[PDB]
């Protein structure tokens, strides 16, 4: 009746923990903010939230590990006017001392996941937005592969090849399991000034069924 | 700010012939090679540096083309900024720097959620058959410090690849573009820096390396018009009739590219 | 992790393990109120001990003690006479009253162990008059600080003394994020190669900060937990405990969810030296079990695994299996790995370590590429395939090694040595499903086989004709006939032919021997080929392998 | 080292915490924060007076000994012999 | 030293007649092979060495043509006299803070060292000095043939230490090729020249040095050795107006329909070189 099944795979996948960012280390699972992100690369308008119901994992855990150079610092405001005050060069040095940062990265591998998630109007819905509308919208662009962007599995280097499953779910690898993976990131609370917030992730069957983030006992 | 209008995926085929095309940091500097298949690999990070390179030697501080993330090779002689609160600095970063314009930044200010994306987007390069890189031996004729004096000779090493076709894949997204300005000549310009990456790339390291083919996808809507991998799957490399044992030249390998949907075109810059 | 937490948090119950309960500090104690449930004193324990010069008051881990001043401040559950017993040496009651009424409202900052002490103030030899006490429960041991109770009530009033967020470690909320960790041991007793002090966790750069956090908030975890989990691991990392081991640069720290023998074996089960039978054991297919009873497998193991760079530390891997699946896969490993010994002294149960060691640029235990090292004691202990890259490591060492007689061993060293013919052959056991025996084979009629036997015989003829030669065609033209044996065997073919028209000539006339053998192995081939894949070179690896170990002493 | 630019101003604190590694503390006789960071060099404070200390030069340990308390130095001895090895 | 202006491919045929162009210090010393296909190798490395060593011999030391990878020199020493050259102290491990400064001493290295100036130099060493990348870059040369490398056995009448061994002298081995053709191609760039000041007399003594380069370079191992072709491609503009792998695929190698059985001396050997692309020219002269 409602709802969305789409199905995202790739060879590479890394949704790095929080608590070990720096040297990315990855989720075993994608956690629901990557599926919202990538719900929000096919289809997304300010009238609308992704809810996330559940995720399925259709391959095994397999990790890799990857060791890249990288940039210490984040480009600083400049100032245009002053920009040509006089001739000024800006640029970043990212090879000048401490400005390369090398980072080793731990990441997923021949990944594969269905995300069911469903539809939510917001305040600042217009008066004729219906969730229909945004529905069929979404169907049709999985259905033909359009995208505002080329989904990826977290990191923009990882693209997502997604399609809309019409029919059922297929099974799953650990479909006789029920593996617990400790707390991780369930969303951020941007209205509460950008406040993450976990669930207890216990990976039933192969499928994750995360509280909705929206809801009033989940947020402080 | 006229933006490109059609939403674009290309391959771009390069080779290496008895050189390193990306040196693993983690393994003491030997080529990179997936772990699950032997395939040789060739991070992204490493191609948007030579984009970068061959335009900031190409354009050399033009109006519109300055680039910011710059390695050592930087040239302080000449900068002129076209000079066209958060929104208007990015879209001034946006007017006069390529790379920003093209890959996206980040300005230290997360106050505003939305970043700089930029349009381009590509993954990691992956060789088409596994790879053996070779450990080749060296010496030198002189100690760099008298306390080694006391015979006087290093012996080096240089891992070099033997010959590998790497397979690059890379999206171009309209939508992201219409924020950022990257305009038609710009996506001209980044053809011409794929095809011409690696002719100033040259090194004692890199050996001879060299863009084969580049096949471009042209996307009707301002969406796209089928699926990406399914796209990618129309170009298929094999090897020619009449080679056998390991590829040591492009003459091995011979490509080919299907017939793509109603919806789409396209185009082989090489 | 969570597991370090809970490591922390099961270890830390048992007081004589040295873990330090959070917000606790050394001090001086000096007696021991012995009260009953009731509140009713018991008795009196003089813990403080002698020197011989003077009897000084005992250090015991107890809560922190509080910034006294010219002011009342009560310490949570170790003071002076003056705030318990109502009574001070000085004479000064008011001072005294003011100090009991202070400390029995802290307290209350319904367990029997609170309630007896309560009642005890309630109530309110001579010589405690005046030293620092603290107190005990009759009919279980330690003190009441050491009490689960008593450390939540400490670790609330720690809380409320706030300077929070939920943290993501014990997923309670309302708690205080920590803006930074405690730091962890580098060195010889932390991880190998890491400066003297690192953290899990470091923001100190911009560009590895996030949604406009700053510092450690970006990762939101409870002082308690920080504190516990970095605790937790500084003690796995002190090699006084036995749970701590260095392979490449990683080094790696395991531990079960609950005590058990386990954690005393598996320092050697993946760096072997009973243990013995264990192994072999554990190898044919048997279960642990069936050598020493007492293992539980079904507790689960954690395995991890942490490699440095300048300031701060990665993890590379990480395992929680049980003990009886990774024993498993631990004994399957080492079956894949069997080979025949070279030589009686070598081991018959290779070391990682010293496998690893042997794919290094000159055999030591720098140069040995950290990746490789993750897929092993990775692959190892998951029983997944080994990482493609091993092959090739293994191939570009023989092709580059060579006879090394200045290394002082009295024999020859081996280009294709016990220990990597053993990497081949679990490669290509794992990897690619082929069958490779674990001694000689001699109806295997194999191509690349038969081709690395020949080769063992070639070289076996040289050695032969020419005693004590300075290099051997192992040296040289190993990787080219491996690899591609259509263009290099007619010459090794007539270098041998004169090799035996020598031996023929001088003594031993009956090179015969080695002609019989060549004919044999040449019987079952029809082509040389023009090249090989890097599978078939392995193969071609272990028949030579195979064939050199049958032919030492054979005449 | 930012010490020398705030000396035994509490803004040392301030700058430290903003810059540094992992924290530590110590409780053993007198209350003590360690403000650790890259290069292998830590900040220690108490109160208004502070103490630098390289981890790579012996005499910077010996010193950290010196300008600890008497007790601390006995609780330290395990942490102070860890740095010394450092050669 | 108004650098060049414009960028140059160039492709060099050598040859070897019973002789060792490059050894193998992994395979005792047998000429370096590619294992897999059999085709001989030689390192860049050893056509830089040969290089540096005839621009030596050609200029005897001569002020700015001094080369930096000397037979016995230290290199800290040589860092040091730059650092005193441009009145410094030198940092152990880092270059002049004064971005200026660390200019002038990299500067003053390229200037008075023709290698440096040329193939360029990494020189972080304990007394820093700054790096070079080189105008001047050569890949691997290449046999166009597998090539059949045979040990030769030979003796020496005496022994060097007290030795009773010699009942039979003392034994040794050379190793040979009996003949191959190699091909080693190059670059030069001119936006790296103008970084680094690498002139038009550098290049024209580089062709120089590529075109003698074998001809002082005999010894016991060598055999013969010659340079047989040296074609250049010139582009008009500092960036190229073709892709090098397109230049280089006009130089084709093949045997001449009139030999047959292994090649044993160039005229068994047909060059022919194609027609170049509009921007671009060859100079075939060489």
């Amino acid at each position: 009746t409602y709802g969305i099944r789409l199905r995202v795979w790739g060879d590479y996948a890394c949704f790095t923990r929080p608590e070990m960012k720096v040297e990315r280390v990855s989720y075993d699972v994608m956690p629901p903010s990557a599926a919202r992100g990538i719900l929000e690369a096919i289809h997304w308008k300010p009238a609308i939230r992704w809810i996330v119901d559940r995720i399925h994992v259709l391959r095994p855990i397999v990790f890799d590990n990857v060791r890249r150079n990288e940039v210490s610092s984040k480009i600083p405001k400049p100032n245009p006017a002053t920009a040509m005050r006089d001739r000024k060069p800006l640029y970043f040095l990212v090879d000048d001392g401490s400005n390369r940062q090398q980072r080793a990265a731990t990441l997923l591998r021949n990944v594969d996941y269905v995300i069911e998630a469903h539809f939510e109007l917001t305040d600042k819905a217009g008066a004729e937005d219906n969730a229909g509308k945004h529905l069929d919208i979404f169907r049709r662009r999985a259905r033909a592969g359009q995208s505002f962007q080329q989904p990826c599995l977290g990191c923009r280097e990882f693209p997502a090849s997604f399609e809309l499953l019409e029919g059922d779910v297929p099974l799953s690898c650990y479909a006789g399991e029920k593996r617990d993976l400790g707390y991780m990131l369930l969303d951020i609370d941007f209205e509460r000034d950008m406040t993450p917030l976990f669930f207890k992730a216990v990976m039933e069957d192969g499928v994750i069924t995360p509280p909705s983030r929206t809801s009033p006992e989940v947020r402080a | 700010m006229t933006a490109i209008a059609n939403r674009y995926e290309f391959v771009l085929l390069f080779d290496v012939e008895n050189g390193n095309p990306n040196g693993d940091p983690d393994a003491g500097n030997m080529p990179r090679i997936d772990p699950e298949t032997g395939h040789g690999l060739v991070t992204d990070v490493c191609l948007k540096r030579k984009i970068r390179n061959h335009v900031a030697l190409t354009k050399e501080g033009a109006e519109r083309f300055n680039i910011y993330i710059q390695e050592k090779a930087i040239l302080n002689e000449t900068h002129e900024r076209a000079y066209t609160d958060a929104k208007r600095v990015t879209d001034w970063m946006c007017t006069n720097f390529y790379d920003i314009r093209t890959f996206g930044a980040v300005m230290t200010t997360e106050v505003n959620c939305g970043q700089v994306r930029g349009p381009v987007q590509m993954a990691f390069a992956r060789s088409v058959e596994p790879v053996v890189p070779q450990e080749v031996s060296i010496t030198r004729m002189a100690v760099t410090t008298k306390a080694e004096a006391e015979d006087n000779r290093t012996m080096g090493r240089k891992h070099i690849v033997p010959y590998g076709l790497y397979v690059a894949h890379g999206f171009i997204s309209a939508p992201l573009a219409e924020k950022t300005g990257f305009s038609d000549e710009d996506l001209t310009l980044f053809w011409d820096a794929l095809v011409n990456m690696f002719e100033h790339d040259r090194s004692a390291a890199r050996g001879l390396m060299s863009s084969r083919k580049l096949i471009v996808f042209k996307h009707q809507n301002r969406l796209g018009n089928a699926p990406a991998h399914k796209l990618f799957d129309l170009v298929k490399v094999s090897r020619a009739e009449g080679s056998s044992g390991p590829a040591r030249s492009f003459a091995d390998y011979a490509v080919t590219v299907g017939q793509a949907p109603e919806g789409v075109e396209v185009k082989e810059m090489l | 992790l969570q597991a370090l937490h809970g490591y922390y948090q099961r270890m830390s119950a048992d007081p004589d393990a040295g873990m330090p309960p959070y917000g606790t500090s050394m001090e001086n104690i000096s007696f021991a109120l012995v009260l009953d449930a009731k509140g009713t004193l018991r008795g009196i324990e003089d813990l403080r001990e002698q020197e011989g010069k003077k009897l000084r008051p005992r250090k015991m881990l107890v809560p922190i003690a509080e910034k006294k001043g010219n002011g009342i401040k009560p310490n949570f559950l170790w003071e002076n006479t003056s705030y318990i017993l109502g009574v001070d040496a000085k004479g000064k009651q008011e001072r005294t009253d003011k100090c009991h009424a202070a400390f029995i409202a802290h307290i209350k900052a319904a367990d029997q162990d609170l309630a007896a002490v309560l009642q005890f103030l309630e109530h309110g030899s001579e010589e405690v008059i005046g030293s620092n006490i603290v107190f005990r429960i009759e009919g279980e041991p330690g003190f009441v600080h050491e009490r689960p109770a008593a450390r939540q009530a400490w670790a609330n009033c720690l809380n409320r003394r706030e300077q929070c967020g939920q943290c993501l470690i014990t997923g309670e909320r309302q708690k205080p994020i920590a803006q930074l960790h405690p730091s962890i041991k580098g060195g010889r007793d932390g991880v190998r190669g890491a400066q003297a002090v690192a953290s899990i966790v470091s923001f100190n750069n911009t560009a590895f900060e996030s949604y406009g956090k700053e510092q450690s908030i970006n990762a939101p975890v409870s002082q308690e937990a920080a504190f516990s989990y970095v605790t937790a691991l500084n003690y796995l990392l002190n090699p006084s405990n036995r749970q701590k081991v260095t392979i490449a640069d990683a080094t790696v720290v395991f531990w079960a969810e609950r005590s058990s023998p386990a954690e005393d074996i598996f320092a050697g089960m993946f760096d072997p030296p009973r243990m013995h039978d264990l192994l072999v054991a554990i190898r044919s297919g048997k279960r642990a079990t069936d050598i020493m009873p007492d293992m539980d497998e079904s507790v689960r193991f954690h395995v991890l695994g942490l490699s440095p760079n300048a300031a701060r530390l990665s993890v590379r891997f990480w395992e929680v299996d049980t003990v009886g699946h990774m024993l498993d896969k631990v004994g399957r490993h080492y079956r894949e790995l069997e080979i025949i010994p070279q030589f009686n002294n070598e081991q018959e149960f290779p070391s990682l370590s010293t496998l690893l060691r042997q794919t290094a640029v000159l055999n030591k235990t720098e140069n040995i590429s950290p990746v490789l090292a993750g897929g092993l004691f990775r692959a190892m202990l998951t029983g997944g395939p080994y990482p493609q890259s091993l092959l090739p490591a293994v191939l570009g060492r023989i092709r580059a090694e060579h006879a090394r007689p200045e290394d002082k061993s009295r024999y020859r060293l081996e280009v294709v040595t016990y220990y990597r013919a053993a990497l081949i052959k679990a490669y290509l056991i794992r990897n690619r499903k082929l069958e490779v025996p674990v001694s000689l084979d001699p109806a295997r009629t194999d191509r690349p086989y038969l081709l690395g036997r020949l080769f063992a015989v070639l070289e076996k003829a040289q050695e032969d004709a020419v005693p004590g030669a300075n290099a051997t065609i192992k040296d040289r033209y190993l990787a080219s006939a491996s690899a591609n044996p259509g263009q290099v065997f007619h010459m090794l073919l007539k270098n041998a032919s004169n090799h035996t028209a020598k031996l023929r000539k001088d003594p031993e006339r009956k090179a015969i021997h080695y002609e019989i053998m060549m004919q044999e192995i040449i019987d079952n081939i029809s082509d040389f080929p023009v090249t090989m894949s890097s599978d078939e070179q392995g193969l071609f690896m272990i028949g030579y392998y195979h064939q050199r170990k049958a032919l030492f002493t054979k005449k | 080292m930012i010490a020398q630019q705030h000396k035994d101003t509490v803004a040392a604190c301030e700058a430290a915490e903003a810059i540094a590694i992992a924290k530590d503390q110590v409780w053993d006789g007198e209350g003590y924060t360690k403000y650790t960071f890259d290069d292998n060099s830590v900040l220690i404070q108490s109160g208004t007076t502070q103490y630098a200390m390289d981890a790579d030069d012996a005499d910077s340990i010996k010193g950290y000994a010196d300008w600890l308390d008497d007790e601390a130095r006995s609780a330290e001895a395990s942490e102070i012999e860890r740095l010394l090895e450092s050669v």
